[PDB]
């Protein structure tokens, strides 16, 4: 068991800096460069940053350099991300992967990684959903839903009738607007018409919502 | 004086990019600095950079306030070889305004191809008495041994290059001398 | 820097077939080629380094092959936790470089998806913009083109697709498309329709309304 | 005499085109042209012209009213070098029918990929005397030291090339000569 | 020298799409390529050097990629002031070469020309000449055929086009044809353009 | 805030001379290595000429080697281009660019240009535009140099739906145009080079 | 490592014919490629190395030619010891990589396969898994396609095939697929069919 835990991931606005933390164990730390790599929401992998085993080299891709440093502690078996001067762009999962020996030949590949954590750089302030009825029209097996708008941050929880309406029910994963706000769908489908409430909970916002759809 | 470990660079089987399809690796070739001093206090460098804006990194001794001139000659650039694993080979010279107590011997020989010609006895001697008879004298009875042997580049299957060196070994005669004030 | 390229786009297979999956360098990286397993929501997971070797824990039944530009992943005998994406990573050269990815998801039969428009809500059209969302419920598999059309002039630039993962019951996608208009550009037209073309569908729906 | 600053031609990291793929920048190399003289007047030079017709640029100092006959010798190409930075090296040459009171030494070192080959030492000494046991007679009690230490070129990675020069150290001892008329 | 050429020679596209314009270098040029915006009447700005590197002051939804002969540059979301022409300049060899440019142009819905024939006034005549004008009004997209005939006989290299730019309004643009007489009948203007099914023809006789 | 503002465009007959010049502001004019770029009319861009950061050292464009010379002040700030045996084919807008730093490797690009100075290579001599009805009507302003012409509708009551096209260059020499409008009419025609005003019914 | 891909994946031929085979390697190999002939159940023989050099002990008739990519072997009179695989191998470097090999077939006539669908027995039910076998009895040549369809719902998976080897008598291949889980198809495609034959049971 090699172990690998990020942490420090959050909300961050523009201009402004964060610190990611990365706890190692499992191996001889002080043995082995590491590396940063990112993931943004429905992207690809990039890597970021490497570390030599001593602390004392770091080198980083362009897209970050002057922006990041890497850095660690082999005394807490502890590596680290500096964020600065960041740019909405920025916004992914950060993970911590162990370099996989090729380090001194600048030959870079992944052996062990850690779960991630998410960084997300937005100007836009906490703000608790708008809900929309999303009707059915004429007949045949009907479908109807709740248009769950323009919320920061994420995530939401959505129910139909207090979690008793269960099959048939899809909820869609959010997506960033323009707006920098997410906007979210969930649907059902039903025969008749028979009271049917969508439960939105949005938990940074502490804010409740149960509508009605006729 | 002799480089020890010269037939390691026939090693040519252990990660190299072949010469070309199914062949030996390249061996140990290119930019390679071979460099020797003995002397009775620290060897003194002056200070030549090929680039004055190269940010040198934090533990290494670098030329400091370099300016454009400092890629030619600044007289600003001066310091004592005292410290090991410290001044980097690409800044330092031998400061041939100094140096009266020491002896230095030198060759670069640049080129991406050049091919390393390293010899070995123990039938060589060197003299480090200057034209008066006097060799170096050991302030504090101290004896400084300097070197540089970069060797060449190492080339591994990436086509990525290391710098490969070599230990240098020293053997010096000393005698007693009456020196006065 | 070296761009890696992925064999198809997406992949469906079974539990028990042999699956290959390629990859490309845009030039010559000799073997320093790279395998990456990445479940949703979960860290990657290295596969093969060296083009061939299978890093420690990693079952017998997934081999590599390459050398120079093509590569390949091979699953001999696909099993169900081997449902994920799968990426290549080039080791050559600085920086290291990762391909788009391959997903394999599981073979169903083909099934057309339902489709249904919803009209924006009044009380959102106070708020002075108006949201017209086109869903696709339960079809497979994952492709599936949406064009809207206001007053028959097909619309771009204003629309945001979404999509859930395969479904743990019946391994369909379900798929929703939003429209987004000021009160002003809304209430300038009459008929709203979600056209969508799907391999299963014969002819490309429409569903459609009037306000 | 020694080049200074030889080590900075290690520099391989800097805007440098790769070898190949991965690689390291390529090392300074190709023509080099090392030459120096201790004089008791100004170097005396001859023009010779790889090319009669080039137009040598404004700030320089160059063989007037050229010829083809420039191109192997023109006795009228006769120059001091009685100024810095003006004497374009490729023009010039010390003018053998003269520079009596000047021992002048020079290689010339042509071809593309011609490695720079540079030895330091601060154990070597030139006699400056003639056949007859008289060096260089400082005339005006002046001694002129000239130089040339073009080392080759340095190729960026758009593969443009630059002449790289580095400085030299002189050391001159003289003595007392009583001359008449 | 290093010919420049680049991507497709126009674009039309939407505030919020993402734009990507390539660049193609007639030999390897590692990563010497750089990237302008010019808008009508006014200098090119440089929006990216060596590649991928955004000049200061430039919004980050500007990116470029490429190395050797084959470079993109990408707008994420597209927005307003970003309706221009993007120029490649390779800075590899001297000299430094210019490709032809992208137009990136507003999209809107199909429209045909409405299309008008002119004759010649009286008063020009008098003084030797006779200029005929055809005019093809409020169109998209851009690409138009204007084609002239006297007594249907085909005509080449005595008429000269002219183009307005994108309007502020209705994003259409119009065209003005010039034909530079008395020993013929029937002058005819032919429009083809992709908004027409067929094409159009507007005559008169003297 | 940088600034570089040229100057010293206009018309000139083929053979003669004409001196550019471009006033640099708000950098260290004389750290920087200094080109023109140009520009023909609706054509692409040109590299033309660069002059080093001392002012001793200039490199050109074979297509105008021999005719155009770069000079410099960097005490006054000022950037210059001498345009000699001028051809018909060097009528462009020509651009005052800084280097971005890459002259002495010979890779030039431009991190800063002015908004231009406009030189027109012709033999035709000013001459006031003749005016004819377009009987959607317009107007058709022709035969006219140089440019430009400005046209308003009704002395500018009617705004909306008309569309001034650009100049066409002729084998004359001179410069033709069109100005339309949609309807269910005056058409003002101005020419200051000729110092020529022309109201026409239609 | 050096990928070796032979032309004709299978040669249907009879006794007196020129045969001819192509090998092409990812690289050039110069000469170093040899030729292997193997029969079912036995070990390989070597016919060709150095691309042309003929194994002592081997028939005239075979001969090898080709140097870089391409190589040739050559039959000139096929005699009936020779029907077997035959394989191309590079020895130009380490390791030494095998083509796919090219299966020599006893040519006759086309013959379209028998078919017959085979529904489980109701012992194998009581088990808890379900077997369905299609037969392609008596066929030729080789190149069959057989596609299992539940409710006309296209399967795939889950379904082996086995084929005999080329019978004794008649020259003819016999093909066996199992399928493994309310109208259960076998549809087969066959150049020996006007187009595909389907056999079903409810």
């Amino acid at each position: 068991e090699v172990q690998l835990v990020e942490s420090g991931g959050g909300v961050v606005q523009p201009g402004r800096s964060l610190r990611l933390s990365c706890a190692a164990s499992g191996f001889t730390f002080s043995s082995s460069a590491m590396h940063w790599v990112r993931q943004a929401p429905g992207k690809g992998l990039e890597w970021v940053a490497v570390i030599s085993y001593d602390g004392n080299n770091q080198l980083y891709a362009d897209s970050v350099k002057g922006r990041l440093t890497i850095s660690r502690d082999n005394s807490k078996n502890a590596l680290y991300l500096q964020l600065n001067s960041l740019r909405t762009e920025d916004t992914a999962v950060y993970f911590c992967a162990r370099d996989g020996g090729g380090y001194s030949f600048g030959t870079y590949f992944f052996d062990f990684w850690g779960q991630g954590t998410l960084v997300t750089v937005s100007s836009a302030s906490t703000k608790g959903p708008s809900v929309f009825p999303l009707a059915p029209s004429s007949k045949s097996t009907a479908a109807l839903g709740c248009l769950v708008k323009d919320y920061f941050p994420e995530p939401v929880t959505v129910s139909w009738n207090s979690g008793a309406l269960t099959s048939g029910v899809h909820t869609f994963p959010a997506v960033l607007q323009s707006s920098g706000l997410y906007s979210l769908s969930s649907v059902v489908t039903v025969p008749s018409s028979q009271t049917y409430i969508c439960n939105v909970n949005h938990k940074p916002s502490n804010t409740k919502v149960d509508k009605k759809v006729e | 004086t002799e480089v020890i470990g010269v037939t390691s660079l026939m090693n040519v089987h252990s990660n190299g990019q072949a010469t070309h399809d199914n062949g030996a690796g390249k061996p140990v070739q290119g930019t390679s600095f071979h460099f020797f001093s003995v002397g009775g206090e620290a060897l003194e460098l002056q200070g030549v950079l090929f680039n004055y804006r190269t940010k040198y990194p934090d533990g290494t001794i670098f030329p400091k306030n370099a300016t454009v001139q400092s890629q030619v000659m600044n007289t600003e650039h001066k310091a004592y070889l005292d410290k090991n694993k410290a001044y980097p080979v690409e800044c330092w010279v031998p400061d041939p305004t100094r140096n009266e107590n020491t002896r230095y011997f030198g060759t670069l020989t640049g080129g991406e191809n050049v091919p390393p010609v390293l010899h070995i006895t123990n039938t060589a001697t060197t003299v480090l008495l200057d034209e008066f008879g006097v060799g170096p004298l050991c302030k504090g009875d101290n004896l400084y041994l300097s070197a540089v042997d970069v060797c060449g580049m190492f080339t591994n299957r990436s086509g990525s290059q290391q710098w490969r060196g070599l230990s240098r070994y020293f053997k010096v005669q000393l005698r007693k001398r009456r020196v006065k004030n | 820097d070296i761009q890696m390229t992925q064999s198809p786009s997406s992949l469906s297979a079974s539990v028990g077939e042999r699956v290959t999956i390629t990859c490309r360098a845009s030039q010559r990286i000799s073997n320093y080629l790279n395998w990456y397993q990445q479940k949703p929501g979960k860290a990657p997971k290295l596969l093969i380094y060296a083009a061939s070797t299978l890093q420690s824990g990693v079952p017998s039944r997934f081999s590599g092959s390459g050398s120079g530009t093509d590569f390949t992943l091979t699953i001999s005998s696909l099993q169900p936790e081997d449902f994920a994406t799968y990426y290549c990573q080039q080791s050559y050269s600085s920086p290291p470089t990762f391909g788009p990815g391959t997903k394999v998801d599981i073979k169903r039969t083909v099934a057309a998806p339902s489709v249904f428009i919803f009209p924006p809500s009044d009380e959102q059209l106070k708020s002075g913009t108006a949201s017209v969302v086109c869903l696709l419920n339960n079809f497979y598999p994952r492709e599936a083109k949406v064009q809207w059309k206001v007053d028959n002039a097909l619309q771009s630039g204003n629309s945001q697709e979404s999509v859930t993962e395969q479904d743990s019951k019946d391994s369909t996608y379900s798929l929703s498309s939003t429209l987004t208009l000021s009160k002003a550009d809304y209430e300038k037209h009459k008929v709203y329709a979600c056209e969508v073309t799907h391999q299963g569908l014969s002819s490309p729906v429409t569903k459609s309304f009037n306000r």
